[PDB]
């Protein structure tokens, strides 16, 4: 019982994802190369990767139905607070549970816990990050549910600094109703409710992952020798 | 507290 508006929304989000996610990872060749050999040897490569993904998340967010009906300040607030979470979400497409790594094409662009360690982060973040990727992968989401979850995570009225929270909620409500209805067409109860509840829990997990990444990013970026290796976009989005 | 790069990408 997907309405034609709900079918329209899913078609829009699927296309937006296909225009902002490159499964070939061809643009990785333009990043500063990874050094693995202590110095934060993977910070330059991973900073470029994160910077590249921030751009993709902005491109995806712009195509969410209703997002551009918000003020520019609310668009900025929603993107600044959600960029880290959407990166963790969209990274799950490359995550594989064979060796707990993000496989993006080749061994050069295959990242494990030690590579994240090589960017300055500790297990306080990486251990919660890995169990998130595993639990998300075990859901075996359809691409429809995946792109809906990313959009819902962006248009969240539960963000500090939001001005028109009621408008943000109304936009999220139709994405949420679209996701709930899509699940019901593919899963009878109670499995239908067990899936949507686990997806909302993943959004809750991202909030604590958001908090821990910002704590470690603040300690890392406070050192000028580290922030020198970042990009201007990362400094703007992750800093102010 | 100003985001000229995000604004440019949002435009
Ligand atoms: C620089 C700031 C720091 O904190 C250092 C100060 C480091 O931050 C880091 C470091 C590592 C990770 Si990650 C979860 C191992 C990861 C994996 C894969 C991936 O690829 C996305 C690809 O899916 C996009 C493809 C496309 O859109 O075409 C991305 C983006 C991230 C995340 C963060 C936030």
């Amino acid at each position: 019982k997907l309405s034609e508006e709900q079918q329209h929304i899913i078609a829009i989000l699927l296309d937006a994802h296909h225009k902002t996610y490159d499964p070939t990872y061809a643009d990785f060749r333009d990043f500063r190369p990874p050094v693995r050999m202590s110095p934060l040897s993977m910070l330059p490569h991973l900073a470029d990767l994160v910077s590249y993904s921030i751009q993709k998340v902005i491109g995806f967010a712009k195509m969410i139905p209703g997002f551009r009906d918000l003020t520019s300040d609310d668009q900025i607030v929603l993107l600044k607070s959600s960029a880290i979470e959407v990166i963790m979400l969209r990274s799950n497409q490359s995550f594989t549970m064979d060796d707990m790594s993000w496989d993006c094409g080749s061994q050069d662009y295959k990242y494990d816990v030690t590579d994240v360690s090589k960017a300055g982060h500790t297990l306080e973040l990486i251990e919660p990050l890995i169990k998130f990727q595993v639990g998300l992968k075990k859901l075996n989401l359809h691409e429809e549910e995946h792109v809906l979850l990313m959009a819902i995570c962006i248009v969240s009225p539960d963000r500090p600094g939001v001005q028109d929270a009621k408008l943000v909620e109304a936009i999220q409500d139709r994405l949420s109703n679209t996701l709930q209805t899509y699940i019901r067409c593919r899963h009878p109860p109670p499995g239908s409710h067990q899936l949507y509840a686990k997806m909302i829990q993943k959004l809750a997990d991202l909030r604590s992952l958001n908090e821990e990444h910002s704590k470690q990013y603040r300690s890392l970026s406070f050192q000028p020798e580290n922030s020198m290796k970042l990009t201007p976009l990362v400094l703007e989005v992750f800093g102010n | 507290k100003n985001h000229p790069m995000l604004m440019n990408l949002l435009k």
